[PDB]
């Protein structure tokens, strides 16, 4: 066990030393490739507990937080070695955070656990004036405004007057780590001399960083192997999770705004150590609170007196004419943002009209009258990914923004009310959010590489015309021969630099031009929409809340809304021409298979046919090349049932052979589409 | 130097340099739309016939390229009734190095040597795939392309 034990040694000195070249990719490929070997033997891996007590972590660690390279090139030396143990390689981490794991489950004190006894359990608290004295069993949930109408000190500390009663004294017992179970037996004497939302329970404590011991070396490890853009096979360690789910099953610490601060820190820093079914309950936890956990929690355990005396939400009529429907709903939703109370729309009942309301408004701000999102530049809806254009710095763009804005609260408003929307915003849209609101990091990514596969998921063409610029940034006549203008693509109102409208692009100036179209495109070009954005939303609730997700997973919460695969609109929205009828008997076979498909079997059919996971908003109808299946022929001698369909789609094509029958065509098509993978 | 003057340099590059046979131009003041008179090889089965395109720049005009639709209707398996033309170049070989000069040549050669591989109509693919080239050419030629 020599070998694999003292040349771990050698190796954490190897990282350790700044002797090693850790500059170009080259040399970090290499330095990857070292560490694989050492840590992977031929026999079996090294166990958990081995990685950290050799130091290896933090020599690794250290390395990859101190060195002066890209986090592109740094992603993608990894990558180039690691792909094909990414799970290899995580299981070893996580075994080595369970093992160094020490957070603590900060609950109530046992008492039953986080059962459904855990509602209605309350507290002995013992009201005296120091400056007059009364003991009142006191509910864990009742706060300082809801319970004293006068400032608050316990054990000679502040107490904010918008705090809960556990919300201090929990603190206190907790930090001087007094017995955990004391605080059903001591009688707790305190000292002391518009719908308001109570989502204080965070905004005083964004900042509660706590540290991770011997962790953070396995936690830096964690978050950069995540950020290398990897899958998620592996990330979720089994422990936390578990022990988060078990600190946010216990009710009554949560309810009074007493999260231990471990569980915050990691939820906003960590995110990727969770499953997302626990992350949204965290969210839902932690975001609205008080009013909505009462029957968040209520919900959960029909599945109370106390519960149903204090947790009932009133609601407040949302009334609004069918004609004016987008401005009066923007309005409204303006005025009343940020209210508590659960608000329903009705039309000019129940979840009907509000459901109406909340899709149709949806589809609205994807039109082109607008001019809010960019647009193909060539039917008002808007079809492809959702994204926004540069602005006219001359123009007034004062009604973009405020609709910006309203499009934040929108969202917002719908996020906290559990409602469906029918946005296909990119994740770059969010992508960009993120970066923004958190802290010490630029809105635009400083590796240009990052940049170009960015606009890459938004404008196709775009990135790789700009590709090709880079790429010949080097050859002056193809500079000249390209002969453009320092200003931003798809509108030559706006230029890159002031002064540069008639400003050739050649190689001495083709990185200013490049850096300038990316700031254009996704940084200062479109900054006042995202901060009006994000100011919207976060008139609400705080969007750093919103973290803990990520940018390909919160889309879809947002792109949730039940398709239409009926047989009517399937056939008036199919084409069946050269070789095919419409009322052919192969084409309604193909309609009976398709129109009784499953969740996951429509996306990947989807997929298989256009690219998209999910067809644009508005159904099939609005597949403008208007889906269309053609009789793929049956040529070369053989017959078509051995034929596997290819889709060689142009616009909306589908090369479908005759089978001699229904059940070979399925089989065919089940067995394309999953190779279509 | 901007996209409009992009459309500007093309519009002097073919001024001062007329193709010898498939001509084109803008159409009135407006710069964006334009029009193709491309001709037919006089050895290939297309031979003898005038054709016209109307082209339709897009906004980035040297970024994305251009959108390109026959009006003379002609019989061919990888031109649509409505213009829509199947090739490469305007799909995913496209590069803002390519000049409306390459593209017109590209149709040039596409009308001599088709692409059955990659049809738009699949039934004229399947008929080329002698008399084939007859009764695909010939006759639209004659009461459409003259």
């Amino acid at each position: 066990i020599t070998e694999e034990l003292h040349q771990i040694e050698g190796v954490v000195s190897i990282l350790e030393n700044p002797s090693t070249p850790d500059k170009t990719e080259e040399d970090w490929k290499g330095i990857w490739s070292v560490l694989k070997k050492c840590i992977f033997h031929e026999d079996f891996d090294v166990s958990g507990f081995e990685f950290t007590s050799t130091g290896l972590a933090s020599s690794i660690t250290k390395r990859i937080t101190s060195s002066t390279v890209s986090h592109f090139i740094l992603a993608k030396s990894f990558l180039e070695v690691f792909e094909d143990c990414i799970d290899r390689f995580l299981e070893i981490l996580q075994s080595a955070l369970t093992r160094l794991e020490n957070f603590s489950i900060v609950d109530c004190g046992l008492h039953d656990g986080g059962g459904v006894s855990s509602l209605a359990k309350e507290i002995k608290i013992k009201l005296v004036y120091d400056g007059s004295s009364t003991i009142v069993s006191v509910h864990c949930i009742a706060s300082f405004t809801s319970l004293n109408e006068f400032d608050f000190f316990y054990d000679n500390e502040k107490v904010d007057m918008e705090s809960t009663v556990f919300g201090v004294i929990f603190n206190t017992f907790v930090r001087r780590n007094r017995d955990l179970k004391t605080l059903w037996d001591d009688t707790h004497t305190i000292k002391f001399c518009e719908g308001k939302k109570l989502r204080d329970f965070y905004k005083k404590r964004e900042f509660a960083q706590v540290d991770t011991g011997s962790s953070a070396d396995i936690l830096t490890l964690l978050d950069f192997l995540h950020s290398c853009g990897v899958k998620s096979d592996s990330f979720i360690n089994s422990k936390l999770s578990a022990k988060l789910a078990r600190q946010l099953d216990e009710p009554l610490v949560v309810a009074s705004g007493a999260l231990p601060d471990w569980s915050l820190f990691l939820t906003r820093r960590f995110p990727f150590l969770f499953p997302f079914d626990t992350r949204m309950l965290f969210l839902q936890c932690t975001s609205f609170g008080y009013g909505r956990l009462i029957q968040l929690w209520k919900n959960k355990s029909k599945g109370d007196e106390a519960l149903q005396q204090l947790g009932r939400i009133t609601r407040r009529k949302l009334r609004i004419s069918r004609k004016t429907i987008f401005a009066t709903g923007l309005k409204i939703l303006s005025k009343y943002g940020s209210s508590p109370d659960v608000l329903e729309i009705e039309y000019q009942t129940g979840l009907g009209p509000t459901l109406e309301f909340y899709s149709v408004v949806s589809k609205y701000f994807a039109r082109k009258s607008l001019n809010m999102w960019r647009c193909n530049s060539y039917d008002d809806y808007i079809t492809t990914l959702l994204f926004p254009e540069p602005l006219n710095p001359f123009s007034n763009n004062e009604k973009v923004i405020e609709l910006f804005g309203y499009l934040g609260t929108f969202v917002a408003r719908s996020l906290l009310d559990n409602r469906i929307l029918d946005f296909r915003f990119s994740k770059v849209f969010f992508e960009l959010l993120h970066r923004m609101s958190t802290p010490n990091v630029t809105t635009v990514p400083s590796d240009v590489e990052t940049c170009l596969l960015m606009i890459e998921l938004v404008d196709p063409l775009l990135a790789k015309s700009l590709k090709y610029i880079v790429a010949n940034k080097d050859d002056n006549m193809t500079l000249e021969s390209l002969s453009l203008t320092f200003t931003v693509p798809g509108n030559d109102d706006i230029e890159l630099i002031p002064g540069g409208c008639n400003k050739s692009l050649n190689s001495s100036n083709v990185e200013e031009y490049i850096h300038g179209v990316i700031d254009q495109i996704l940084g200062k070009g479109i900054e006042k929409q995202l901060k009006a954005f994000i100011e919207g939303f976060s008139k609400v609730f705080s969007y750093e809340r919103m973290l803990i997700l990520f940018p390909d997973e919160l889309v879809d919460i947002f792109g949730r809304v039940e398709e239409d695969w009926s047989m009517a609109t399937l056939y008036t929205n199919l084409n069946a021409e050269h070789g095919y009828t419409m009322d052919s008997s192969i084409i309604h076979d193909f309609i009976s298979i398709i129109s009784a498909f499953g969740k996951h079997e429509r996306r990947l059919f989807l997929q298989f046919l256009t690219g998209s996971p999910k067809l644009p908003i508005g159904g099939f109808k609005s597949l403008n090349p208007k889906f269309t299946v053609v009789l793929k022929h049956a040529e070369d001698g053989l017959t078509a049932d051995e034929y596997l369909p290819s889709v060689m789609t142009c616009a909306n094509y589908l090369k479908l052979p005759k089978y001699t029958s229904k059940d070979i065509m399925r089989s065919r098509l089940c067995q394309a589409i999953e190779e279509g993978a | 130097m901007s996209s409009s003057k992009r459309i500007a340099k093309e519009l002097s590059d073919l001024e001062r340099d007329p193709p010898t046979s498939s001509s084109a131009g803008p159409v009135g003041d407006d710069l964006y739309h334009w029009q193709a008179s491309i001709m037919g090889p006089a050895d290939s089965p297309y031979a003898g016939g005038v054709f016209f395109l109307s082209i339709h720049f897009p906004t980035d005009y040297p970024f994305k390229p251009p959108k390109i639709s026959f009006t003379t209707k002609i019989y061919h398996p990888n031109i649509n009734a409505n213009g829509n033309i199947c090739l490469d170049i305007l799909k995913d070989q496209w590069s803002p190095a390519l000049t409306l000069s390459k593209v017109l040549l590209s149709i040039s050669s596409l009308l001599t040597d088709a692409n059955p591989d990659d049809p738009l109509v699949p039934e004229i693919a399947h008929i080329y795939k002698r008399p084939k080239y007859e009764a695909t050419a010939r006759e639209w030629t004659k009461k459409y392309a003259v």
